[PDB]
RNA sequence: UUGAGAAGCUCAGACGAGUAGGCAGGCGUGGAGGUUUGUGACGAAGCCUUGGGCGUGAGCCUGGGUCGAACAGCCUCUAGU
RNA sequence: UUUCAAUGGCCCGUCUUGAAACACGGACCAAGGAGUCUAGCAUCUAUGCGAGUGUUUGGGUGAUGAAAACCCAUCCGCGAAGUGGGAACGCCCUUGUGGCGUGCACCAUC
């Protein structure tokens, strides 16, 4: 913890060196896209491979 | 590098770009449809915004900025030249140290891309926004 | 965003003890495999003799 | 009752201070709102490292019992603690993890109106409602708190009568049940949620007065 | 010709392989002399405070110690510089002071005829 | 009649004799900057710590 | 219906000369980090062959013979490729 | 694989030239054999941070190679110095249609 800090905390062994943020915070896309709140609102999915 | 995928490798902006390629062919909004294709931008056209045009614009003219969630794909970085930091909630890619930290002791909230997917799916009630290209 | 609070410290028996170290947050730091070997690849040329 | 405890990494320790807890939340003590937000920081994680599908319906039947053995005056907040913990890590939780923790807040769920129905057999319905729906409008359904997950309320409002029936299986008096999606639905500012409610909810106005 | 910087990490070794012969041979003492703190001349620096090259005979005959003790005790004397005003003559006065305060001098064996 | 070069290359050092102490101005005030701007300790931080 | 290397799977239609030049993806060589809990005196590498196979191709795999001590696939790095 | 039959098939590269004609180079095989390194500049992409940014002149340090990695005192360089159309969104309500607002980037008008 005071060799690498925390993402708010500045480490304390690295001057003014605080741990990189991420671009999405919770990393499972499966979560987000099968969550109630997007599969709520999608439109009714078409079939999966179509029939020829 | 802006048509089809981004030309980025990480991995975590791939994230992005699968989670709003669902959102924007299972939904009809247009939001997601922007949104998706500003996440294929480079850097170049992608330009920071900072924390004091997100306060302008939200309370210019009329003003009545209600609640409505400031969106950008790209930087929040700060003005440390304003002094007063209204209370704001901004979605984006990436904020800077200070940007968060002003928006947060000031009020308000930051959130990721995906945070505001989950609360605003198809971007309703979302101020879309971009920093000037000139540069 | 959540991961497991606390890890157990075993002892020189491989036996578990009862103390506990609260998860440091450099786990939760973003995992980057473009970003790991970039960086990589620089320092590995860094003890490089001329030929 | 110790929360570093409560989330250790063997299930014997989890147990053991489970039942330790037991006894700690019956104090005749108030304890403060960052207390019990402590408290279920543990137990959140006691529930979040739970394994097999058959312990977990066991675990959180056990973390929904424990609403009536605290004291009538700080069990408000042990609910209210609750589900401002459930609000602020329920998207941080995975896509496997979720249906454990659904079944709890389905349990908790139910554990309010069970309590409301115990303190209606001194104290009037009217009154004991009211200080649920305070709880239930300061909380999950507080419409300045953009933040709260929509999943939250719309697995509330799926479950809200198919519980309220189970605790009033004969049936159900007259109260304000359905007071917080009406307060949600005509003033949030989530177009999605306001949207999507009224058809997620199946609210029977047969008992509720007719406006 | 192309000078290349391959010695720079064996510069670096060597120079603290000096370091550490010097404070051999000589033991307890600093491995550096006290320097004066003096203002670079120009109108871009004068607010800065660096350290000088030796203090003045006006700054030593201040505080007490002459200019032949002064190089024994590892005080350095800058026959060139001189004190335009009194706060650079009192920063480097209290200078040496302090380092005089936090100075052991062993004493030294004395040649002593047994009269006269 | 305009200026004399005795005073132009006065003029131009006049402009950046400044440049140090802008330099450390700038510095100086973005430290008291980052010591207010500090986020909040956030309690349940040392719950398990 | 299991067909989520979502960098996958799938449906449909049109189209196909090409110098300069533009662009993309691949094949091969020496060495380096990682890996295959890799191959080898019960035979590595190399070479030979009207043996067999794979790829549109660069090339690759393999049988037999010869041979005698080392060598390769995969991700990345590098160049006197 | 060899060989036969039927049909077809002008010697390759370079230069020339509409094109060829040409003139060149080529007895055969093996091995070697030609856009490399570096300094500066500009565009573009990626990565880090962002009104900042850059540790490696140097110092500290590094017991298992210590020319690596790790740490940063003082400087310094480069930066800082109203009306229309319109992305996106909400509300409707004859509901689609359209209208009412809020209007980024950017372009026109003061």
């Amino acid at each position: 913890d005071s060799v690498f800090g925390s993402t708010t905390e500045v480490a304390q062994l690295k001057k003014n060196y605080f741990l990189p943020e991420n671009i999405i915070s919770n990393a499972d896309v499966t979560r987000l896209i099968n969550s109630d709140e997007i599969q709520s609102i999608v439109k009714a999915a078409g079939p999966s491979r179509v029939k020829r | 590098s802006q048509r089809s995928k981004p030309a980025s490798e990480n991995v975590y902006l791939k994230l992005l770009v699968k989670l709003y390629r669902f959102l924007a062919r299972r939904t009809d909004s247009r939001f997601n449809k922007a949104i998706l294709k500003r996440l294929f931008q480079s850097k170049t056209n992608r330009p920071p915004i900072s924390i004091s045009k997100i306060a302008a614009l939200t309370s210019r003219k009329s003003a009545s900025s209600q609640n409505k969630t400031t969106v950008v794909v790209g930087t929040v970085t700060d003005d440390e030249r304003m002094l007063t930091v209204p209370k704001l909630s901004i979605a984006a890619l990436r904020f800077t140290k200070s940007a968060r930290a002003r928006i947060l002791k000031a009020g308000g909230e930051v959130l990721t891309l995906d945070q505001l997917a989950l609360r605003a799916p198809t971007g309703s009630n979302t101020v879309l926004v971009r920093g000037k290209k000139h540069a | 965003a959540a991961a497991r609070p606390t890890v157990s410290i075993y002892n020189k028996d491989g036996s578990v003890s009862s103390e506990t170290l609260a998860l440091p947050f450099v786990f939760k730091a973003p995992i980057r495999p473009d970003l790991v070997r970039s960086v990589h690849t620089a320092v590995a040329k860094n003890k490089r003799q001329p030929y | 009752p110790f929360i570093k405890k409560l989330a250790a990494n063997d299930r014997k320790t989890r147990d053991k201070a489970l039942e330790s807890l037991q006894r700690f939340l019956s104090q005749k003590k108030k304890f403060e709102r960052l207390d019990f937000l402590k408290l279920w920081k543990g137990l959140f994680y006691c529930m979040w490292m739970a394994d097999k599908p058959l312990y977990q319906q066991k675990l959180s039947d056990n973390l929904a019992a424990l609403v009536p053995i605290v004291w009538i005056d700080n069990r408000i907040l042990f609910q209210s603690t609750f589900w401002e913990t459930m609000g602020r890590e329920w998207t941080g939780i995975d896509i496997l993890r979720t249906d454990k923790f659904y079944l709890l807040m389905r349990r908790f769920c139910a554990a309010a109106f069970r309590d409301i129905q115990t303190r209606s057999k001194t104290a009037l319905l009217d009154k004991v409602v009211a200080e649920y729906n305070q709880m239930w409008m300061d909380g999950p359904f507080n419409t300045e708190n953009l933040a709260f997950p929509n999943g939250i309320l719309f697995h509330l409002a799926d479950i809200w009568t198919e519980e309220l029936r189970k605790v009033y299986p004969e049936d159900v008096p007259k109260a304000d049940w359905y007071l917080p999606f009406d307060s949600t639905i005509k003033s949030s500012h989530n177009v999605v949620l306001r949207k999507t409610l009224p058809k997620r909810l199946d609210r029977v106005s047969e008992y509720t007065k007719d406006s | 010709y192309v000078k290349t910087w391959f010695n720079q990490p064996g510069r670096k070794l060597r120079r603290r392989q000096a370091r550490q012969t010097k404070a051999a041979k000589i033991a307890p003492r600093p491995v550096e002399a006290i320097r004066p703190a003096v203002k670079p001349p120009t109108i871009r620096y004068n607010m800065k405070v660096r350290a000088g090259r030796g203090f003045t005979l006006e700054e030593l005959k201040a505080a007490g110690v002459s200019r032949r003790v002064a190089s024994t005790i590892g005080i350095p004397v800058d026959h060139r510089r001189r004190n335009r005003s009194e706060e650079s003559l009192q920063r480097n006065v209290e200078r040496i002071k302090v380092y005089l305060a936090h100075l052991i001098v062993f004493p030294r064996k004395a040649g002593q005829p047994k009269k006269g | 009649t305009f200026v004399s070069s005795t005073m132009v290359r006065a003029a131009i050092r006049n402009q950046a004799a400044q440049r140090y102490v802008n330099r450390q101005e700038s510095k100086l005030e973005r430290q008291v900057r980052a010591q207010q701007n500090v986020i909040p300790e956030d309690p349940l931080d040392n719950v398990f710590a």
